[PDB]
């Protein structure tokens, strides 16, 4: 049980800036 | 954290706060890697130049804490330390090479919506995510300027090329560190700052949707200065030692 957040990943919900992270991977 | 934003609740559930017991004082950041293990920066615990050399007994840790002023009663947890472990080759005399320490909790903490561990990088996750330009995320209750926040602060910063890191400072850098942040050309700013050491530099894996801690806020010169970059302990480079103290006798 690591790297997955109950109020986010477990809920299939993105926090507000993580897409900034995934986009940087391009 | 300089030029960061307020963290949404539950956004960084592995966030840990290292406090001085007597008297109460927030010392550094840290991160939860298991129910009994907390990872942090060696210098947060041992640094003679600053008359710093703590013992388990001198400190405590707070987890699931969303406010420095209020006490989310059934949310946050306070755990005492049972043992501190500082990397054997931590070089505080020169460049803070191997600025990493492990703290074993007296008793296990219970995971919740507000508390959960961050994953440690495996060989291939690290080979794929550790690329300049790729952004990671740094969190911390540290200084807002070279200024203390009421909410955990977070900043997304790109990993920078080793040569660029090396040329940006006179301090001798090692393979055990990496730097991140924007270039003056880039437009955006942001940086960790004094107080934030020990806190995590994390990245989300596109492969499995999980967050991994790639760095530990280690050092810098000033905060958010153009041409400068914050330095972090390379977690994967030190994975062998982490496992060693963790899996022992
Ligand atoms: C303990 C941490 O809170 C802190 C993090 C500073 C981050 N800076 C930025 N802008 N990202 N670390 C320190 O303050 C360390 C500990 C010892 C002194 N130090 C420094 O960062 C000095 N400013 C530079 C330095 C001195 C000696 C060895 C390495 C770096
Ligand atoms: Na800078």
């Amino acid at each position: 049980d690591c790297g997955l957040r109950p109020l986010f990943e477990k809920k299939s919900l993105e926090d507000k800036t993580e897409r900034e992270l995934l986009e940087s991977y391009i | 954290i300089v030029e960061g934003s307020d963290a949404e609740i539950g956004m960084s559930p592995w966030q840990v706060m290292l406090f001085r017991k007597s008297p109460q004082e927030l010392l550094c950041g840290a991160s939860l890697i298991s129910d009994r293990w907390v990872l942090t920066a060696a210098h947060c615990l041992l640094y003679p130049p600053w008359d710093k050399n703590f013992t388990e007994n001198d400190l405590l840790v707070r987890i699931g804490k969303h406010s420095r002023t209020r006490y989310e009663r059934n949310i946050e947890k306070i755990s005492m330390l049972e043992k501190i472990y500082i990397h054997p080759r931590y070089n505080w005399r020169e460049n803070l090479d191997r600025d990493i320490a492990l703290m074993k909790l007296k008793k296990p903490v219970a995971f919740s919506d507000y508390i959960h561990p961050v994953c440690l990088p495996d060989r291939e996750t690290a080979a794929s995510l550790l690329q300049a330009g790729y952004k990671g995320r740094v969190t911390g209750w540290g200084n807002l300027k070279e200024g203390q926040p009421s909410v955990l602060q977070v900043v997304n910063l790109p990993i920078v090329e080793r040569p660029v890191c090396k040329d940006s400072t006179r301090i001798r850098i090692t393979d055990n560190m990496f730097c991140a942040g924007y270039k003056p050309d880039e437009g955006k700013r942001g940086d960790a700052c004094e107080g934030d050491s020990g806190g995590p530099f994390v990245m989300k894996s596109p492969f499995n949707n999980r967050w991994y801690q790639m760095g530990i806020v280690s050092w810098g010169e000033g905060c958010d200065r153009d041409g400068k970059f914050g330095f972090y302990t390379h977690v994967f480079r030190l994975k062998k030692w982490i496992q060693k103290v963790i899996d022992q006798f």
